[PDB]
RNA sequence: CCACGCGUCCCCCGCGAGCGCACGGGGUCGGCGGCGAUGUCGGCUACCCACCCGACCCGUCUUGAAACACGGACCAAGGAGU
RNA sequence: GAGAAAGAGAGUGGCGCGGACGCUACGCCGCGACGAGUAGGAGGGCCGCUGCGGUGAGCCUUGAAGCCUAGGGCGCGGGCCC
């Protein structure tokens, strides 16, 4: 998750999962 | 910038490394814990040895 | 009121007493300026203990409170009054000294117009 | 040019003034006087001077036009701007900025013509 | 004190050129800014060159 | 909005608070708290109607100006530090002035003003000292304490009440809080034996007389 | 129009926020595990050594790999040979320390060097308080104090090094990459010792403060850090 | 009514044998002979004073001739209680073996 | 416990907003108190004197000079890599 | 300044007129480590002397050079200004 390139669209769904 | 010290200051050491937080907050709950442990040992035998 | 700089550090100097160049108190052919002696078996040049010193690098100057007046100015030789113009626009970092050769009737033009230029002045009564 | 005539004017016109440390430029187009290839006043195109008036109140301000560069007579233009100091003061900001006329340097030419009007109200 | 010796703590090559021509200058105030802020070794290379001495940027002939 | 509430954490020390980060996340209940998406006036004038812009531009420029400084965090000024006292200094302890023009006198405390200083009187009947603030620092406190817990000081008494103004002459009301903390303070030290002649005399260190061997 | 720019810089600085964030839970779960980790090899020997006590044979532990090292003579009057290994080992001033791994070249290193040095058995807590204390980063080879992770991530993430526990984790426990690791930390300046050594000269075997004291380095680093 | 002052004595400035350091005076203070006594008296207001030809200002008074340089006491030196200390002014070698008050103000009890 | 949703395909079992405190990229006070026109204030430096510590006279030849090694009473001007 | 080779890149379809300083680029600014020195080598002098070509619409009998000074000062220093 915590490196960019593998892990964008992970953080992605997580920042949605903020909401 | 001035190198503060992470053993003395404690904000540079939670940026340096955040699990010191949890961990210097489970020592003072674990200490404080043990304390009052050993103060109602200290008092339980007291009252076993004044009966 | 004088005429008070913009901003006013703290001059700290690491050496206050000169520089006297070694046995200037003995002879009087010798001078006290300092020239650094070349001599084989010199115990200044060797730097014995408790002798003259020696001026290193290490005594200089901050650069910021460097050529600086105890006022908080620095100095800049004025001879005419076409000179005051220039520091028209520093007016609060550099002050204006008066020439030694400058005449009285000129000297009191130079210093009514550095009165009107707020332009201190470290000798503005001078001659008079 | 510009720079070729500054590679040359650097240490060399009759203008500068170098003693105490310190380094000025006596040419009549500098504004704060000194020796710098941003406020020499011969060596550009384009360039304001704030100056006081000949007579005691105000303060002509000088441009260099366009198209004389090497006719020196009718290069510069100036207006003298006798009022109070604020309207100066904004005369000289409009007169820089919307002409767009060089503007590295409309503050300077504020702080000069600010330093000519308080050194030209009455002495105290 | 350290363990440091100071024969060659200063290296030798050049910062500018020994010219007081002004044209070179002109151009080395072109290739500073070139070198400094592209990422082309070219303009370090000629600015390097635009330094030297004219006995070490000998004549290349047409041929 | 809502009514305010008070730190869901109890402090543990400074700086930490007792619970996690999921803990307090569980205390505050965020599981179910989501969230989801000047410079003119227009006046009349008897013309037309001018555009006054309010915050003009300034007159003049001084011919240089300094820059702005850089921007430091913890540098409180003095009106919002916290004050400390030392634990030898409560309410009801008798103090030994050491520096101004009633040095060593012994003094009753009052209470801890708002400026830090320590708000005194050694009562003016005994050894001519009035409501007086002093330092905390400057002040040597013996281990004598007297128990007024009951007593009522005027509340409209603080630095800003005697704060110096500008000979020096005594109001009238200086003299009416005076006698109306003395009848409280002063019947309350005759009833400790010896205690009056205590506060009227003074400090003096003689031959032989150490302050480190000393307890007090 | 701009009003798709500054909704997409938007975007990027809170992709980038969230990036940072992200990368703040990674280093704290590794020092969570790492804590873990240490918690294991502290009573592992421990059990094992217990176990041999009672089934009446012996534990031979494992034979300590790394060292910290700290020249204790001064610059004045060294060997040829003996200045060369102080420089292999960067100690050039005075009181100053480096970590070492130990191998039969580096054993023989720290031999030839013995009256010179005062090397021991560093603990946990020897490396963290060095690391955080006096522990600098050879950064463009200058010396920028570590201050932030970032320079030690800018300078050892291809290490997977992107923590200053990721740092103290692979020095004590000496890693793959302890090389790189090690050469990345600067020598450390230490101050002279507070209490003062009992002699400098001879041996720490002939009561003086030279040669391999083994884990009473561990009194020496608290008082000379 | 009394003395408000310990006394002490300028021992000497603080010095190897063939440097001194004119920076910190020693002072033995009368009475305490030991470290675990010299505790009481480390950060207080230490005092050098004496008396001079021409007026001098005094705070809250009429100008007289008495004179003062202050200063702090810093630390402790030594075993028997000696202790040391730093003066605004450097202190003029008159003053070896003259009584230093030290006041007791600086309080921490 | 640095774990928090809904929806589906597979296997084992990408912008939420505000305010605020601060062990957070180097000090500030949005705190004060005194004395000041004929005797006081500041001036480190430069004049004299006192005291503590230090302290052999330079140049040179020399392995090594304070040397019981040589040159030198003192001062002004001239005086040696052109 | 940001741990992760490389675009806050473009196109085609589904009121109030305002914003400090800077940059003698041979200038200014930021980082680190460093500082012994005879014979000797080298660099920089807005150190100093005399004269010449330029130049300061320079200075000067309303007092230049020189010299004296318990006066005020600047520079690490050569020296310099009142
Ligand atoms: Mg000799
Ligand atoms: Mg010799
Ligand atoms: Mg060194
Ligand atoms: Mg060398
Ligand atoms: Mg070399
Ligand atoms: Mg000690
Ligand atoms: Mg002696
Ligand atoms: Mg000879
Ligand atoms: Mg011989
Ligand atoms: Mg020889
Ligand atoms: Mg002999
Ligand atoms: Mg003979
Ligand atoms: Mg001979
Ligand atoms: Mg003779
Ligand atoms: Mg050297």
């Amino acid at each position: 998750i915590a490196h960019p390139k593998l892990g964008r669209r992970a953080r992605a769904r997580i920042a949605r999962g903020l909401r | 910038v001035l190198k503060k010290n992470p053993l003395k200051n404690l904000r540079i050491m939670l940026k340096l490394n955040p699990y010191a937080k949890t961990m210097r907050r489970n020592t003072i709950l674990r200490q404080a814990r043990n304390h009052k442990l050993r103060v109602e040992r200290a008092a339980a035998a007291l009252a076993a040895k004044s009966d | 009121a004088a005429l008070r700089p913009l901003v006013k550090p703290k001059i700290v100097k690491k050496r206050t007493k000169k520089f006297i160049r070694h046995q200037s108190d003995r002879y009087v052919k010798i001078k006290r300026n300092w020239r650094k002696p070349r001599g084989i078996d010199n115990r200044v040049r060797r730097r014995f203990k408790g002798q003259i010193l020696m001026p290193n690098i290490g005594y200089g100057s901050n650069k910021k409170t460097k050529h600086m007046l105890p006022s908080g100015f620095r100095k800049f030789l004025v001879h005419n009054v076409k000179e005051l113009e220039v520091l028209l626009m520093c007016n609060k970092s550099y002050c204006a000294e008066i020439a030694h050769n400058v005449s009285s009737k000129n000297r009191k033009a130079i210093v009514e117009r550095a009165a009107q230029l707020a332009i201190r002045v470290t000798n503005p009564n001078a001659r008079l | 040019s510009a720079h070729l005539q500054w590679m040359v004017v650097r240490n060399c016109s009759s203008f500068l003034i170098k003693r105490n440390k310190q380094t000025y430029s006596t040419e009549p187009n500098n504004l704060k006087a000194r020796n710098s290839f941003r406020y020499n006043g011969l060596i550009h195109r384009k360039t304001v001077g704030v100056e006081p008036a000949a007579d005691g109140k105000g303060v002509v301000v000088v441009m260099k036009r366009r198209s004389g560069q090497r006719k020196p007579a009718t290069s510069y233009v100036r207006t003298t701007i006798n009022k109070n100091a604020r309207a100066t003061l904004s005369s000289i900001r409009h007169m820089i900025r919307k002409n767009k006329y060089h503007p590295d340097l409309r503050m300077a030419a504020i702080r000069r013509a600010s330093a000519i009007l308080r050194s030209q109200k009455p002495v105290m | 004190g350290v363990d440091i010796r100071h024969n060659k703590d200063r290296k030798v090559r050049r910062k500018e050129p020994k010219s007081q021509d002004i044209y070179l200058r002109l151009l080395v105030k072109l290739y500073r800014f070139l070198a400094r802020r592209t990422n082309s070794t070219f303009n370090q290379v000629v600015l390097k060159r635009l330094f030297m001495s004219r006995t070490n940027r000998p004549p290349l002939s047409l041929s | 909005k809502g009514k305010p509430h008070c730190s869901r954490n109890p402090v543990l020390v400074r700086g930490i608070g007792r619970y996690s980060r999921s803990a307090m996340y569980s205390r505050k209940a965020l599981y179910k708290r989501k969230y989801a998406a000047l410079a003119t006036v227009t006046k009349p004038v008897g013309g037309g109607t001018r555009v006054v812009k309010l915050r003009k531009m300034p007159r003049y420029y001084p011919t240089e100006d300094v820059p702005r400084k850089l921007l430091s965090h913890g540098k409180k000024p003095f009106s919002q530090h916290v004050r400390k006292l030392r634990a030898s200094i409560t309410p009801g302890t008798i103090l030994i002035i050491l520096t101004g023009r009633h040095r060593g006198k012994r003094v009753v405390f009052l209470k801890q003003l708002s400026s830090g200083l320590l708000l005194v009187t050694g009562p003016l009947s005994l050894n001519r000292v009035p409501l007086r603030r002093t330092h905390q620092k400057f002040v040597i406190a013996t281990s004598t304490k007297i128990d007024i817990s009951g007593v009522k000081i005027p509340k409209h008494l603080t630095d800003a009440y005697f704060k110096k103004k500008k000979k020096y002459e005594i109001t009238e009301q200086r003299k009416v809080d005076q006698k109306a903390v003395d009848s409280q303070i002063l019947p309350k030290i005759k009833a400790v034996p010896q205690l009056q002649g205590y506060l009227r005399s003074v400090f003096a260190l003689t031959n032989g007389v150490y302050p480190h061997k000393l307890v007090f | 129009n701009f009003a798709e720019l500054k909704i997409k810089r938007l975007r990027k600085k809170f992709a980038q926020k969230m990036l940072r964030k992200a990368r703040r839970k990674l280093i704290y779960e590794k020092a969570k595990h790492y804590h873990k980790e240490y918690r294991q090899m502290y009573r592992t020997e421990i059990r094992m050594a217990r176990m041999a006590r009672k089934a009446g044979n012996f534990y031979v532990p494992a034979e300590p790999k790394l060292a910290f090292v700290i020249r204790i003579r001064g610059i004045n009057g060294v060997s040829p040979k003996v200045r060369k290994v102080l420089q292999l080992l960067r100690l050039r001033q005075i009181f100053n320390g480096t970590f070492v791994k130990l191998n039969k070249a580096s054993i023989n290193m720290l031999r030839i060097v013995e009256p010179y040095i005062a090397w021991g058995y560093p603990n946990l807590k020897s490396v963290n308080e060095l690391i955080y204390k006096r522990g600098y980063g050879k950064i463009n080879k200058k010396r920028i104090a570590l201050t932030d992770n970032t320079l030690i991530a800018r300078s050892l993430g291809k290490y997977n090094i992107i923590c200053m526990e990721d740092l103290i984790h692979e020095i004590y426990t000496v890693g793959k990459h302890f090389k790189e690791a090690n050469n990345f930390l600067w020598p450390f300046k230490l101050s002279s010792p507070r209490g003062g050594m009992k002699k400098k000269t001879t041996h720490f075997v002939e009561g003086g403060d030279a040669g391999n004291r083994e884990d009473q380095i561990n009194r020496l680093i608290r008082r000379m850090n | 009514s009394g003395r408000l002052w310990c006394k002490a004595i300028f021992a000497g400035y603080k010095r190897g044998l063939r440097n001194q350091r004119e920076h910190t005076a020693l002072l033995k203070i009368e009475g305490v002979y030991a470290r675990d006594e010299t505790e009481f008296y480390l950060g207080k207001r230490c005092a050098y004073v004496y008396k001079a030809k021409n007026n001098t200002v005094t705070p809250g008074g009429k100008p007289n001739k008495t004179r003062v340089i202050w200063g702090k006491v810093t630390r402790a030196h030594g075993n028997s209680g000696m202790v040391r200390a730093k003066f605004r002014s450097n202190l003029p070698a008159k003053a070896i073996g003259h009584r230093i008050r030290v006041m007791l103000y600086p309080s921490r009890i």
